[PDB]
């Protein structure tokens, strides 16, 4: 295929493809979950070529946040907030906990990141 | 449609041997 940089609205329409993709990746990697990576407005964070990712279900939210913090090389004083499908889980939860809470007919997980929480 | 791939679908996995 080809790389693209567009919002979820693109894959929000082909429900048949979104399901097929979720179904194939669920069977290919059931110990992992497909995650959408998107930056929210008002943020002050660098961009990286990451749109669609796959993470293990057993990864603790605090650890996951740390890996991405180090990935974006933010200052230690730099604020950072993550939102999984409009919700804010505790850092003691795991990717499998939020994946269960977000279980959909498409089987995709949406994750947003920002410097400040501003709709 | 009906997909007929061989290679897995495009998704960046982040899972090293560690």
């Amino acid at each position: 295929g080809s790389p693209e940089f567009k919002f979820q609205y693109k894959e929000d329409h082909p429900f048949e493809y979104r399901k097929k993709e979720g179904e194939k990746i669920r069977k290919k990697y059931p110990d992992r979950v497909p995650v959408i990576v998107e930056k929210a407005p008002k943020a002050r964070v660098p961009d990286l070529d990451k749109r669609k990712y796959l993470v293990p279900s057993d990864l603790t939210v605090g650890q996951f946040y740390f890996l991405i913090r180090k990935r974006i090389h933010l200052r230690p004083e730099d604020a950072l907030f993550f939102f999984v499908n409009n919700t804010i889980p505790p850092t003691s939860a795991t990717m499998g906990q939020l994946y269960e809470d977000n279980h959909e007919e498409d089987y995709f997980l949406y994750v947003a990141y920002s410097d400040e929480s501003v709709y | 449609g009906a997909m007929g791939s061989a290679s897995s679908e495009d998704y960046i996995i982040i899972l090293p041997e560690s």
